[PDB]
């Protein structure tokens, strides 16, 4: 009976620790995924804007080559 | 066979235990300061069964007060006879047991139980010849039920040749604090079947009904219930506490009352209960309305009975009336245990009464009580309702299945002797 009493309490401890560990890991995974996702969204936006700068340069270059006529 | 060590556990256990000590203290002439002021030598002759002596002719209850929260014991300590207890014998935690047998038996209670055993050991050590232990508790809560039965197991391990006796309050939906009472009581009953010699079964429904139907109390309080329990516990311990020939110690009582080791659950009764002659006392003590397990004695058979009469009365008439009960209702006493009713008489009556009688019956009808609890258990367990409170403390469902089976087995063993 004493052996059983010991098993019950160590079970209780193990499940509480496992609940904590799982919560901690899930939250870490979520915050990492979210960070990566938001950063990628920002990077995509800046990439598009930077393409526009590229295009603007191209336009001004094109004007200058047609004024060499 | 001299000293008894008393333990009271949890809210119910402590509230009824406090009242018990007030009542027998008064009977033995002990005042709240532990001083004796009685006028009869009968009062002191066996006082050592329940009290230690201290310097200055002081008497101190051999009592240990246990709880997993401080509230009820703070109240006891503030009560009428509160200062009579040994201060070192209050053993308590802070976290409570949440009406949860698992918390009492496996987690919260496990953390406190060694310190309770230390006090038990200290009391036992100063006993010339320890008879055994008496525990007061309820089966429906967490501390008295879970921790109380944990204590019983550890006490048996350490004192395996001593008698264990309990006054065990059985829950009822009509007088209930929470819905998990049937789970706590089922888990406990299996512990009691194995680890007690004698258990007085006190049904809160019976107490309530006596207060309301008989005493005409329109709205009974736990205090009103506890007055009945007090009076009953005084009556059933009379033979241990005063000079006498019959059932004068816990083992002799067990040998007279328990013909098969598991069938040790008794229905107690008290008379009078009124809103008095020997005949009237005798009829009322055998009256189902005067018994405290909410089981109908006519639905079973008596294996054994102890009757205790108190007050100045004709022993001749007592003997005559007790014979009349057995001879006129002989079918309700099993024929294969000859002369199975024993009667004692004590000259000292309880407070406020000129005469009284107390009844202790080992009746197969007590199966009705275990059946009620079993039904209530199953109604919830079939849907695993409320089980998260227990699994959260590390228990698994299989332990519930086993307790339920154990109690159904007990019910079956009673029924077998009912048809014997
Ligand atoms: N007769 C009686 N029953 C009580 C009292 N207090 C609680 N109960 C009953 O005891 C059970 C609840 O257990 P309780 O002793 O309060 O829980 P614990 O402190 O965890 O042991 C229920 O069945 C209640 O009806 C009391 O003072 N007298
Ligand atoms: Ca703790
Ligand atoms: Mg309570």
């Amino acid at each position: 009976k004493r052996e059983h009493e010991r098993e019950v309490i160590q079970k209780a401890i193990e499940e509480n620790n496992n609940f904590i560990k799982m919560a901690k890991e899930k939250l870490a995974q979520k915050m990492e995924s979210n960070k990566e996702n938001r950063e990628a969204h920002l990077a995509a936006m800046l990439e598009r804007l930077q393409e526009k700068d590229k295009h603007a340069e191209e336009v001004r270059k094109n004007k200058e080559l047609k004024e060499e006529a | 066979m001299r000293e008894i060590v008393h333990i009271q556990a949890g809210q119910c256990g402590n509230q009824i235990g406090a009242k018990f000590w007030e009542v027998i203290s008064d009977e033995h002439g002990i005042d709240p300061t532990g001083s004796y002021h009685g006028d009869s030598d009968l009062q002191l002759e066996r006082i050592n069964v329940y009290y230690n002596e201290a310097t200055g002719n002081k008497y101190v209850p051999r009592a240990i007060l246990v709880d997993l929260e401080p509230g009820t014991m703070d109240s006891v300590r503030s009560g009428p006879f509160g200062q009579i207890f040994r201060p070192d014998n209050f053993v308590f935690g802070q976290s409570g047991a949440g009406n949860n047998w698992a918390k009492g038996h496996y987690t919260e209670g496990a953390e406190l139980v060694d310190s309770v055993l230390d006090v038990v050991r200290k009391e036992s050590e100063s006993c010339d010849c320890l008879q055994g232990f008496q525990l007061t508790h309820s089966l429906g809560g967490g501390t008295g039920s879970g921790m109380g039965t944990l204590l019983i197991s550890k006490i048996r391990e350490e004192y395996p040749d001593r008698i264990m006796n309990t006054f065990s309050v059985m829950p009822s939906p009509k007088v209930s604090d929470t819905v998990v009472e049937p789970y706590n009581a089922t888990l406990s009953v299996h512990q009691l079947v194995e680890n007690t010699d004698e258990t007085y079964c006190i049904d809160n429904e019976a107490l309530y009904d006596i207060c309301f139907r008989t005493l005409k109390l329109t709205t009974p309080t736990y205090g009103d219930l506890n007055h009945l329990v007090s009076a009953t516990m005084s009556g059933v311990t009379t033979c241990l506490r005063f000079p006498g020939q019959l059932n004068a110690d816990l083992r002799k009582l067990a040998v007279n009352m328990v013909p098969f080791p598991r069938l040790h659950f008794f229905m107690p009764g008290f008379a009078p209960l009124t809103s008095l002659t020997v005949p009237e006392l005798t009829q009322q003590m055998f009256d189902s309305k005067n018994m405290m397990a909410a089981c109908d004695p006519r639905h079973g058979r008596y294996l054994t009975v102890a009757a205790i009469f108190r007050g100045r009365m004709s022993m001749k008439e007592v003997d005559e009336q007790m014979l009349n009960v057995q001879n006129k209702n002989s079918s309700y006493f099993v024929e294969w245990i000859p002369n199975n009713v024993k009667t004692a008489v004590c000259d000292i009556p309880p407070r406020g009464l000129k005469m009284s009688a107390t009844f202790i019956g080992n009746s197969t009808a007590i199966q009705e009580l275990f059946k009620r609890i079993s039904e209530q258990f199953t109604a919830m367990f079939r849907r695993k309702a409320f089980l998260h409170w227990y699994t959260g403390e590390g228990m698994d469902e299989m332990e519930f299945t086993e307790a339920e089976s154990n109690m159904n087995d007990l019910v079956s063993e009673y029924q077998q002797y009912q048809d014997a």
